[PDB]
């Protein structure tokens, strides 16, 4: 028995050990009790104004635009404290792990956003918090380790399987099933077992939310379509969510496609993997024939989630949301172009979304189009990444 | 088959336990894999419990985490562990086999037919680690119609409505991983569940006889093979020599 | 003759070339037109709201002033686009220069962050920007040259005399010299010739002007002292300037110690350097007994600005502010406790800042006092450096 | 003193330009310094102008930067460029020498104390890079009450405003670096300004008979002089044969 469904239509679901279970009905009524109380309410919209800065601004960008009917505004998730949109979800999953009376946070994380955002929530609220890593994750991630360790993090690289995320994510959980009576699991996307899909998109849903207000604001009318990346799915979700029931309103996530689909080298099982059960949910993974999970290949670190959430799986089924993919040169080109013509250093995640806005204007560029793309992150953290392909093309 | 059912039966009339070995299938290869099974049964194992490595076994420790990563290291697949499976049947008729399986090897190529396979194969029980029993209804459907025990865990966090779901839903035996555990034990018998096999620990002769005493039908070691099979890898005789020993003694702890 | 006063007290002044007059009075008219121009002031206000990411949070820090009689708020220029306060003034400087009719900008830096948001402002607005960078400078900031350079700036290395940031200054004064008639010097601190010590004043003032309807939103009441680091003086008067006239409320800059003033190995020329002329100003100068310029010598790249702006040296000699230093140490410990107790990595330039509050509390800790520090930077620039130190310690 | 009036009353007699070289003090050192400018005085310079070494030289263009640096190189100080000021004075007593100061140098001890030595060591004028008429009142008191003459510049971009203020202010000569530069030698002289040398870009004989013909009163070499120091490192002979050979050229032109 749950107090909320767990399931997208087909997708989504429980699927952990049964000593798990407890953890999660825990989870969903702390939930369900904190959604309906104003005092946790005004808690966390005080962090996320004060400590994390929002609102975010809804930025016009004309110069990438110009000489098109498309006029493209990017919401600046860039711009919240933590440099990415995780900062919201974790401010939220800390208040409930309060609200529970637990003392300790749990958190995966693959290209270390999720885990910086983790760590320094548990730091302003007084939580003990342990962040698994894929050891290949470790790594090629010194400064987001380090970061994460600054901020009095313990960071535990995580040596099965393919050390990398999926491994971590499992990690996580084998550690909860034995301690979640005084730690709470900070998961850092809109997937994993029910509750979270929901939690994440409630606590991510102010982005979509603003976007709305600033978009009437500014130009009187709703978007043609909003624009986001797609890893697990909760920058995208927190986008979408308060623009599901605007009909008219398009809403596109962007998975990576690598190397290319054809190459096998992606990241996109939504649209080119296997429904599967793993990690807690029904949904489409990255497997291989016969069910072992695999990874996702990407450019960008933060769309390595080898599975997507269930919302996104079902909004898709149904016809509300589209899905597309987008390449590593696509997505280098983009944030090549958002540096030089607007000033803004995109996250290589983001810089999936905006590659896929640019290809909707440069395709019919005598359309009229009114596009949001979500900006889920800065992109200071892959500068080195850009330098290094730069070099070796002999740019 | 009434593979469990015979077993538990014969038990009893003995005033005897279960002791039930895990292990990884294709652990450390194929080969050697069918020699330690061979040895398990011959010292004394009533019933098999059988893992078929998975990439992402999120409800094991660390001893059968490492030995999924041999038996992957061997390039063991799931259809390599049927063949297997179909083997170790054709030799022991009586003896009950069960799976411990990750859901998305089941639901894979299509839950029913994973089933089908498991019943073609002469496999009595199927315990799909991350199916809670909320989520099991197409597994234990499946498993049923292909005369196949559907298992569930009773972990130590158990309340009353799932000891009575346990208590229906299950067959073959329930995994106890242990409310006081003479509660527990009570409450599946007063609820007619399948016989309790303790599973948590169990690594010593002593953890057998206090499952016995404390009302479980045996007890089922659930790493501890496992163990014995990492600290011999280098010496293939010494691993079924210690193995041997192992569950000879396991046994005897039995009566 | 000029529009406005160029001196402050006995500091401040236009000690350039003579051919650089022209420029300089030029500059000031277009300033005070720009002043009265409602048009102007809204362009930029939407600059600020809509790109830059203006009004920033004033976070309060609860954790860090526990168990003593401070309360401590941080205003948080390290969520502005580009890391640091330096945007707000490089976007107002580079309206100026299009009100003028150029389309090239010059700038100099020495951290880095200037160049960045020189060149971010020149990228938005269509500007073909060049920055001077002492050699020394462009081989250890090699993340922010590239951020520079992806945003389509021209990165001049400068070879000469010590090949810093003083260095650096004069390149930009020669370059500009010869093309003020397409080209405006975007000088990057509220130091120089006039007018630029008030203009970088004006177009920084909103930190003071937010922080003021913040805090008495918050507290009621003002601040008892506000605390910002120097280098050449901007994010410091920024802060300052809308609470001069409120004389109950402290104005404290503090300037880099170094290894400490007795090593002469600090970068504190307002309280330890000596009054001279260079770089367009009579300030005071980090410089040797017969009236070489020296460098400022700091952990913190940002407070390497060999001098201080004339308007901070006046708000000394009359007592309305006054100056202190902090320690390459104590700035580090500061940095590590900001981390570690509200999951914020500050700036290390900003650091010192925090540790001059951090020293306020911890002396007195039963004095009821309302602080706030000028967070003006984020640090993440700075945890390789950081790294290394604690490295090197053994830590 | 009077020395500047008495070289253009002399020049003047003549049909004469004067011809100007600059150097740094003290570049590549302070023997071979001393000995550049006595070769500079027996080849004809009318007058000296020279340089001070400064860390920060925001009005000089890279040959100039340069000469500091090797200056520095040979740790070279303004007292020891003072020293070598009276030695100089105590060689050649008529030859107007003038220097071009960076205002922090000026300033550091005290600005009448400044212009007090300069007037110990026999210098008879002073331009400050870096201080506009507009700033300029306590140099030009300073320098005038210590029998100096102050020396601006009239710049490209100058206006009548400007032209009218350095025509008060100035003494010893307009430093002229070119408004048409016909007019600009006209307005000087209708405002009774010093003379006029011409200091923009004087490298060839050419260019200071071009300068006396459009009534400047001579020209300035700002930096064609420590082009041939830099050239001739390597041979001190053949940097004083150059420097010789050049300004010889340089003053024959100016007849
Ligand atoms: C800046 C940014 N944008 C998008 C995504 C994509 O994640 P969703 O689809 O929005 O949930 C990520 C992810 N990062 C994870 C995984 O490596 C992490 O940090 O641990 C990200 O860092
Ligand atoms: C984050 C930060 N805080 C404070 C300062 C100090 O500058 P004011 O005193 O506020 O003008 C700086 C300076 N940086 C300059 C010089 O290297 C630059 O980047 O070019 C800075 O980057
Ligand atoms: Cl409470
Ligand atoms: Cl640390
Ligand atoms: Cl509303
Ligand atoms: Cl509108
Ligand atoms: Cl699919
Ligand atoms: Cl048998
Ligand atoms: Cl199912
Ligand atoms: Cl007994
Ligand atoms: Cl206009
Ligand atoms: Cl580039
Ligand atoms: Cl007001
Ligand atoms: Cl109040
Ligand atoms: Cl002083
Ligand atoms: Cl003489
Ligand atoms: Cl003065
Ligand atoms: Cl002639
Ligand atoms: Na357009
Ligand atoms: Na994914
Ligand atoms: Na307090
Ligand atoms: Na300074």
């Amino acid at each position: 028995t749950t107090l909320l469904n767990p399931y997208f239509g087909e997708f989504g679901g429980m699927y952990v050990p049964q000593i798990l279970m407890p953890a999660l009905n825990q989870l969903e009524e702390a939930f369900v009790s904190a959604q309906k109380d104003p005092e946790f309410q005004a808690q966390f919209a005080d962090l996320l104004k004060n400590y994390a800065g929002r609102p975010t601004a809804l930025t016009k960008c004309q110069n990438i635009t110009a000489g098109t009917r498309t006029t493209l505004y990017l919401k600046r998730e860039d711009l919240l404290h933590g440099g990415a949109h995780k900062t919201n979800q974790v401010l939220g999953q800390a208040l409930l792990a309060k609200r529970m009376g637990k003392s300790e946070i749990i958190a995966e994380t693959g290209a270390g956003q999720h885990g910086v955002a983790s760590a320094l929530a548990s730091a302003l609220l007084g939580l003990k918090c342990r962040i698994y890593m894929g050891a290949k994750d470790v790594e090629r991630q010194s400064p987001n380790v380090f970061r994460m360790r600054l901020m009095g993090a313990e960071v535990i690289p995580v040596h099965s399987g393919s050390a990398t995320l999926k491994d971590a994510c499992n990690e996580a959980l084998r550690d909860w099933s034995g301690s979640y009576e005084t730690a709470h699991y900070m998961l850092g996307t809109a997937a994993g077992p029910h509750p979270y899909p929901t939690i994440v998109r409630e606590f991510q849903r102010m982005i979509g939310e603003e976007t709305k207000a600033q978009i009437l604001d500014k130009e009187g009318r709703l978007p043609d379509a909003v624009i986001a990346c797609v890893g697990g799915g909760s920058n995208a979700i927190g986008m979408f969510a308060d623009f599901i029931n605007d009909t008219s309103v398009g809403l596109i996530g962007v998975e990576p496609g690598g190397h290319g689909i054809e190459t096998g080298e992606h990241g996109a099982p939504l649209k080119h993997g296997r429904v599967g059960i793993y990690f807690g949910m029904k949904a489409p993974m990255m497997q291989t024939a016969d069910g072992q999970i695999e990874e996702s290949y990407s450019i960008s670190a933060g769309l390595d989630f080898p599975s997507v959430g269930p919302q996104h799986a079902y909004l898709n089924s149904i016809g509300r949301a589209d899905y597309v993919s987008i390449t590593d040169d696509e997505a280098l080109e983009a944030f090549k172009t958002l540096c030089r013509h607007e000033g803004i250093i995109p996250a290589l995640e983001s810089s999936h979304a905006l590659a896929h806005a640019l290809k909707m204007m440069r395709e019919q560029p005598e359309k009229e189009q009114l596009l949001v793309v979500n900006l889920s992150g800065r992109g200071d953290k892959d500068i080195f990444t850009v330098h290094d392909i730069l070099k070796a093309r002999g740019e | 088959m009434e593979r469990y059912e015979n077993l538990f039966a014969q038990l009893n009339d003995r005033r005897e336990g279960a002791f039930v070995p895990f292990v990884t299938l294709g652990d450390p290869g194929i080969e050697q894999s069918l020699k330690i099974i061979d040895t398990l049964i011959d010292a004394g194992a009533d019933a098999l419990e059988l893992g078929v490595p998975f990439s992402d076994p999120l409800a094991d420790g660390p001893t059968i985490q490492n030995a999924n990563l041999r038996a992957f290291a061997a390039g063991v697949t799931p259809a390599q562990c049927f063949e297997m499976l179909a083997l170790i049947r054709e030799k022991h008729p009586t003896i009950p086999i069960g799976l411990l399986m990750y859901a998305n090897l089941v639901f894979n190529n299509g839950i029913d037919a994973f089933y089908a396979r498991c019943e073609q194969v002469g496999v009595d029980s199927v315990l799909v680690a991350d199916v809670p029993v909320e989520e099991s209804a197409p597994f234990r459907q499946a498993a049923l119609r292909h005369n196949i025990a559907p298992i569930f865990i009773c972990p130590p966090n158990a309340d009353d409505d799932l000891l009575r779901q346990v208590a229906s839903y299950g067959r073959g035996y329930t995994y106890l991983l242990s409310l006081p555990l003479h509660h527990l034990i009570e409450k599946l018998k007063e609820y007619h569940a399948a016989p309790a096999l303790q599973g948590f620990g169990i690594s010593s002769p002593e953890q057998v006889s206090a499952a016995v005493r404390a009302g479980a039908a045996g007890a089922i070691s659930g790493s501890a093979i496992v163990k014995i099979i990492e600290k011999n890898l280098a010496s293939p005789k010494q691993m079924l020599a210690e193995l041997r020993s192992f569950v000879s003694a396991m046994k005897a702890a039995s009566r």
